RNA sequence: UAAGAUAUCAGAGGAAAGUCCUCUGAUCAAACAUGCGCUUCCAAUAGUAGAAGGACGUUAAGCAUUUAUCAUUGAACUAGUUCAUUGAAGUCAUUGAUGCAAACUCCUUGGUCACACACGGCGCGGAAGGCGUG
């Protein structure tokens, strides 16, 4: 017999094809999907919570750190660390989905752009993404200056709002 | 689609003079007409001679075994 | 064959002579190339060298009267990628980059993005990254 | 048998090869069967003596191969569970 | 999740006097 | 190669040596042999412009 | 056991490598479950592309123990 | 250096770092984690180690150092064929005890699941 | 892919030959316990250490070596050599690759346990085996 064990069922009718059909199902796509997305977070929330070994301090080093004074500790209610744990983990999902393309959108008018940034018609992808519009044709016919009230200005530099008051209050010139 | 048991028949049949690669450590190509096989790849050849890889001499009728063979041309 | 379908054709002797008259318009030479491209579109292995010599110099001879385009020394490696013969996907990015005297940022990005999956070579791969920030 | 079945766990995924022959073919693989021989599509192929290509489609018989290389996150896949409790067939 | 890493800066004007005018010539 | 010739304009309106070469050189542009009258005849004028 | 699935490579050019260095481009026909593979138009490919390669036959059939990889150099 | 099982079979040692020959001369280091009827296995963090052709008049009969050049490739999974011994190298990071622990636990969780599966497929 | 099987041996018994089945011995195996003056291992604090393993780390363009296409046509040339043109293929590298050696930095591991500073065992563990009974 053959069973899927991402799903945990056995197959009714034991064929080829319909192990084809539960392989290539929209239910059992969903589970495999879900199985990895569940033991990708477990390895990096599961952190390794080592073993310590503590040696005997030494006389010499029990007179030196005794003159040195106790530093205040900061420990954060229940309520609190269950917050800021949220968003801590909130915002290395948003580290994983930056993808800085700035580098695209300064190309977009130029004379290979169909041929390089389009990526459904290079060569070297090219072939693989039509299985899985703005076609290559384009040539610098159509649009011969660019700036005729079509083009939009460059997206402003991103800052970090946790010290957003950092910056300097008044700019240099006035602008419109 | 034809298949190769299917088309090595068709040496046999239409007597065509075939040549027969074989691994390349032995060093010689056997050729002559592929009377007939078996199910396991192994032919008699009919009128054979062995050229070092034409001056070879005439072998006469050989069974020729599986293992060896690599190519089977007209 | 497919090559000499495409001479006998009328649009390659307009395209083409439209060329030799104008050279430094571009929308001639762009045209001369996509429709060059389009004309042996399995553009495998599989096709024909002289349909493949003769779309390597219209690139190689295009790219000499116009050396600032940086997405045609691009597209040019991809189809020597493509066709198979990395020796001459690199030699192409080099001719690139020599172009803008070393210090394009796009070139510097596509050579890169590429040239990780071919050096296979743990210290060298490096050394392309360090010569790559001081320009 | 786990070898096997764990390289089908592999499909769409980027693999390495490494044929008796000493090449070493890195690409998507797309398919497998029971023998251990694969389909790869858009790889990077490296001659015995470094010489590297790029070529859009192989097969290669699976008797050839001397190792494969899977992506590592499969290492926790449930083909590796020692005790695992399958629920009671269905009635055929 | 509620807020965010990054904002586009907000930032004041210098109240347009003769000094800070970038369309200036004179 | 066969049916081509590499031609430039710029060794040719200038009346140099070595405006057209059969084979691949640089900076040259690939048009059919054929065509290399037709190639000709446009430019007469800017080469009677150069001549006078 | 199972028949190797070479279904969408079939009537494209294809080259491949014969034990170790010989290699053997044609178009391909047929296949069976040994990977004994046959093929129309064969042409042994060497060094110089012209020169030392020659034709084989019109048809020809290889034994799957001598197939090491089967490029397909079509789409 | 590690004393193995006396009667220890190729079952037994799950997550023993091994020491697997190959006929060419290149050594696999690395976990196991399955094996087969013929004998093709799945190392978890192997390591290929090569003596360079250079190095190799040094192992001729005459302290010896050997230049062993490795390479990385984390899960692979060996071929039967190829194999032409095998060594143990390192034993598991978890203990005899702790190896049991692990199994009763993940036993009884397994278990657990099958009839909260059960009974969420019978009544719905 | 399928079929078959679930330790072997020997004896007594039930339905001259063999099979089927049952309790009695021997041997074999597994699991569990449990012993051995059994074997090996388990890191400074009376000090700023050290042991095993690494580094796909640095010094470092170290030092010492050896390597960078073939064919066709003309000129000069000694009696091989250089220059120019035409074709063929061409991993990247020469700060490389190959051999030699050191120093430094940094990473993972553990009983950093208890008693004692005392002229070839029989402290309390844990880890790894070997051997023996039940």
């Amino acid at each position: 017999r053959y069973y899927c064990e991402y799903c945990h069922s056995y197959l009714t009718h034991d064929t080829l094809s319909v192990r084809k059909s539960h392989l290539v199902g929209k239910n059992h796509l969903r589970i495999t999907a879900d199985y990895y997305r569940n033991k990708a977070r477990d390895i990096i929330n599961k952190h390794n919570h080592k073993r310590r070994h503590i040696g005997k301090r030494g006389r010499k080093e029990r007179e030196n750190s005794s003159q040195n004074e106790t530093l205040k500790v900061t420990c954060l209610s229940n309520k609190e660390k269950r917050h800021i744990m949220h968003v801590k983990k909130m915002n290395q999902k948003e580290l994983a989905q930056t993808s800085i393309d700035t580098l695209k959108l300064l190309y977009d008018g130029s004379p290979g752009y169909s041929k390089v940034f389009v990526d459904a018609n290079r060569f070297d992808i090219g072939d693989l993404v039509k299985a899985s519009s703005r076609s290559r044709d384009e040539t610098c016919e159509s649009n011969p200056f660019p700036r005729l009230n079509n083009p939009k200005k460059l997206e402003p530099p991103k800052i970090l709002s946790q010290w957003s008051n950092t910056i300097p209050k008044t700019s240099i010139f006035y602008s419109v | 689609m034809v298949p190769p048991i299917n088309c090595i028949f068709n040496f046999l049949q239409q007597q065509t003079p075939v040549t027969i690669w074989l691994f390349e450590q032995i060093g010689i190509r056997i050729k002559g007409k592929i009377v007939g096989f078996d199910e396991f790849m192994n032919v008699v050849i009919d009128e054979a001679v062995e050229i070092p890889v034409e001056k070879g001499t005439p072998l006469g009728k050989i069974l020729l075994k599986g293992d060896n063979i690599t190519l089977i041309t007209s | 064959d497919k090559y000499t379908a495409l001479i006998h054709d009328e649009n390659f002797s307009t395209l083409t002579l439209n060329v030799s008259r104008y050279p430094k318009s571009l929308a001639y030479w762009e045209k001369l190339l996509n429709y060059i491209v389009k004309a042996s579109a399995p553009i495998c292995k599989s096709t024909e060298p002289q349909l493949l010599k003769l779309i390597r110099c219209t690139y190689s001879s295009m790219l000499n009267e116009f050396p600032y385009l940086e997405n045609y020394y691009i597209d040019f490696a991809l189809l020597e990628y493509k066709l198979g013969n990395v020796s001459m996907s690199h030699k192409i990015f080099q001719r690139g980059l020599q172009a803008f005297n070393q210090r394009s940022l796009l070139l510097w990005t596509s050579y890169l993005k590429f040239c990780n999956n071919v050096i296979s070579h743990q210290k060298q791969l490096f050394k392309k990254y360090e010569t790559a920030e001081e320009y | 048998g786990i070898p096997v079945k764990l390289l089908n766990e592999a499909q769409g995924h980027i693999v390495s090869l490494e044929l008796t022959t000493g090449a070493t073919y890195r690409g998507k693989l797309v398919e497998s069967e029971d023998s251990m021989n694969v389909q790869l599509r858009d790889v990077i192929a490296t001659e015995p003596q470094g010489a590297v290509t790029h070529m859009d489609q192989i097969f290669v018989r699976g008797s050839q191969i001397k190792f494969i290389v899977v992506p590592d996150l499969l290492k926790n896949a449930p083909l590796f569970k020692k005790n695992s409790s399958r629920p009671m067939p269905p009635i055929r | 999740n509620h807020m965010s890493q990054f904002i586009y800066p907000v930032q004041q004007q210098p109240s347009l006097n003769h000094f800070t005018d970038p369309n200036n010539t004179t | 190669m066969r049916d081509i010739v590499f031609v430039s304009p710029q060794l040719y309106l200038s009346s140099q040596e070595g405006w057209k070469s059969d084979s691949a050189k640089s900076g040259f542009i690939p048009i059919l042999k054929n065509d290399l009258q037709r190639f000709q005849d446009s430019l007469k004028h800017i080469v009677d412009a150069r001549n006078s | 056991v199972s028949t190797p699935e070479l279904k969408k490579y079939m009537d494209k050019k294809i080259l491949l490598n014969i034990n170790g260095s010989r290699k053997v481009a044609g178009i391909l026909r047929g296949y069976d479950i040994f990977l004994n593979v046959v093929l129309d138009d064969a042409m042994e490919i060497n060094g110089e592309d012209p020169a030392n390669n020659h034709q084989l036959g019109l048809q020809t059939v290889i034994r799957g123990n001598s197939i090491i990889s089967l490029e397909a150099l079509d789409a | 250096k590690i004393q193995v099982a006396h009667s220890s079979r190729l079952a037994n040692l799950i997550d023993y770092k091994l020491r697997v020959l190959t006929q060419d001369g290149r050594v696999y280091i690395g976990q196991l984690m399955a094996f087969d009827k013929h004998m093709n296995l799945v190392l978890n963090e192997c390591i290929e180690e090569r003596v360079p052709k250079t190095q190799l008049d040094k192992l001729r009969p005459r302290t010896l150092n050997i230049k062993v050049e490795k390479r990385v490739l984390g899960l692979t999974i060996l071929r039967g064929e190829q194999i032409l011994s095998t060594v143990v190298e390192d034993k598991p990071l978890l203990s005899k005890k702790e190896r049991l622990v692990r199994d009763k636990k993940e036993k009884k969780q397994a278990q657990k699941q099958t009839k909260l599966r059960k009974e969420k497929e019978k009544k719905p």
